[PDB]
């Protein structure tokens, strides 16, 4: 199938409180390999995923080092756009950066990401061509300009199509026994009556990685989109994920609905009915 | 410019009582990332209890999982306690086994 | 480095 390898970085101010946090996750697909808080007691990049402990001191070494540097580097972002916004030393901000790389089957670059925040909304993106920018109002303009003038598109750019994919697909490698390995759904539909005319039909997923994966219920079978309650995917905590779907339906009538679940590991998409 | 969390808790396993598992509560959808959260049992909170790394979604929105070690008995009530900036008091949802 | 390095040319 294809992959991701996405990093992220959190910069929290708190004035009165010391320094902004700075926390940076790392993932592999749905996988967290990496973490970073400028809060432990001694920080350091740290391995998340058995399959990364492996790499040597110089690895770790080095990914401490870039995470220091970055942690400056967006404490001073946020003093800049406070001045950017005209805002407050009294309140608490937020800077959130996503970025990486996604490759296909072949393992070569499908496209690659470089996306920023500031307090919740978008602020600057790197645009698909990898070689302009997206800015969400006349602040990040003032980045914009500066980014332009130092062709720092060009850098990443040179990172994304190099050392991005070049560690995914060594990521891939390590970990090829969990990371290329789909576990498909554990399905199951339940019945429960609301009142004497009318029942909640629930159709599970349990135990599926990775999260993407589509739950749908028909009736006669037309889609019943609108009214379908539909809850968050939501984490096991032992790599895998979890959902349900629900539909209130007409007691007499539960053999008019059909829950279709499709997933990556699955060959074909599963057709499921309530078995009472 | 604030979002109020969304909030699920439920087990690892399909719970059966007298056999061990997991208790999650997870937190999701909400601005900005600092939150609290508890979880109860028997209306006394638990001790014990880890967390992952703060992380977002594409749309910014940041989510943690918390968990903690328990079985599971016909009796006992469990429950996850959430305050945030957008509540003005804390939020309680209880496990339900079906949900 | 597998992070992005040079990561102070992202000044605002």
């Amino acid at each position: 199938g294809s992959h991701s390898m996405r990093y992220f970085y959190t910069a929290m101010s708190r004035p009165g409180r010391g320094e902004p946090r700075f926390i940076a996750v790392g993932y592999v697909d749905d996988t967290q390999f990496v973490r970073f808080d400028s809060d432990a007691a001694s920080p350091r990049m740290a391995p998340r995923a058995p399959w990364i402990e492996q790499e040597g001191p110089e690895y770790w070494d080095g990914e401490t080092r870039n995470m220091k540097a970055s942690a400056q580097t967006y404490r001073e972002n946020l003093r800049i756009a406070l001045r950017y916004y005209n805002q407050s030393e009294a309140g608490s901000h937020i800077i959130q950066v996503m970025y990486g790389c996604d490759v296909g089957p072949d393992g070569r670059l499908l496209r690659g990401h470089d996306q920023s925040a500031y307090d919740g909304k978008d602020y600057i993106a790197l645009n698909e061509d990898l070689s302009s920018w997206t800015a969400a109002d006349t602040a990040a303009q003032i980045t914009q300009r500066k980014w332009e003038a130092a062709r720092v598109a060009e850098q990443l750019r040179a990172y994304l199509e190099g050392l991005c994919v070049e560690w995914l697909r060594r990521y891939l490698e390590n970990g090829k026994e969990t990371l290329q390995r789909a576990d498909p759904p554990k399905t199951h539909v339940t019945h429960h009556p609301i009142s004497d005319h009318e029942a909640t039909l629930r159709c599970w997923a349990l135990g599926f990685y990775p999260a993407e994966i589509t739950l749908t219920w028909q009736r006669d079978g037309e889609d019943q989109t609108q009214d379908t309650e539909l809850v968050e995917t939501r984490p096991a905590g032992d790599r895998t994920f979890q959902k349900w779907a629900a539909v209130v339906v007409p007691s007499g009538e539960e053999q008019r609905y059909t829950c279709h679940v499709q997933h990556e590991g699955l060959p074909k998409p599963l057709t499921l009915r309530w078995e009472p | 410019i604030q979002r109020t969390p969304k909030i699920q808790v439920y087990s690892r396993h399909p719970a059966e009582n007298g056999k061990s598992n997991f208790l999650n509560c997870y937190v999701s959808g909400f601005h900005p990332s600092d939150i609290e959260v508890d979880l109860l049992k028997n209306g006394e909170r638990i001790e014990k209890v880890e967390h992952s790394d703060l992380s977002f979604s594409k749309d910014w929105s940041f989510y943690l999982l918390y968990y903690t070690e328990f079985t599971p008995t016909e009796k006992d009530e469990y429950a996850c306690r959430v305050n945030h900036v957008t509540l003005s008091q804390p939020k309680i949802v209880k496990w339900d086994r079906d949900m | 480095t597998s992070t992005f390095e040079d990561v102070k040319i992202l000044a605002f």
